[PDB]
């Protein structure tokens, strides 16, 4: 999925990075939505279907 | 990063795609450079850094 955020993109749509270096730790658009949430977590669900 | 805020698109993700490649083929080159040609006919040092 990080891979795919970051395929053909350009300038008009702003891209921020985070210190981690991990995968999906940016911030992406105009409205800035963090991307975070979407890192897998076992202890409780976040970016999927639970 | 200066391809992208260049307004070249079509190249910057061609070169991201492409980077596994690239990777594969330099690790290819450090493991025959490191495990292949050590001998006594390989430069010293001294003469390597000078």
């Amino acid at each position: 999925l990080n891979d795919y955020l970051l395929y053909m993109y350009n300038t008009r749509v702003q891209v921020n990075y985070g210190p981690t270096g991990e995968p999906l730790d940016f911030q992406i658009g105009r409205n800035q939505y963090d991307c975070n949430v979407f890192r897998a977590d076992f202890a409780t669900g976040t970016g999927y279907n639970g | 990063r200066m391809l992208v805020a260049a307004g070249k698109d079509s190249e910057a993700a061609y070169f991201r795609s492409m980077l596994p490649f690239h990777m594969v083929r330099f690790a290819r080159i450090n493991q025959i450079i490191n495990e292949d040609l050590h001998s006594v006919f390989s430069l010293p040092d001294d003469m390597f850094n000078a």
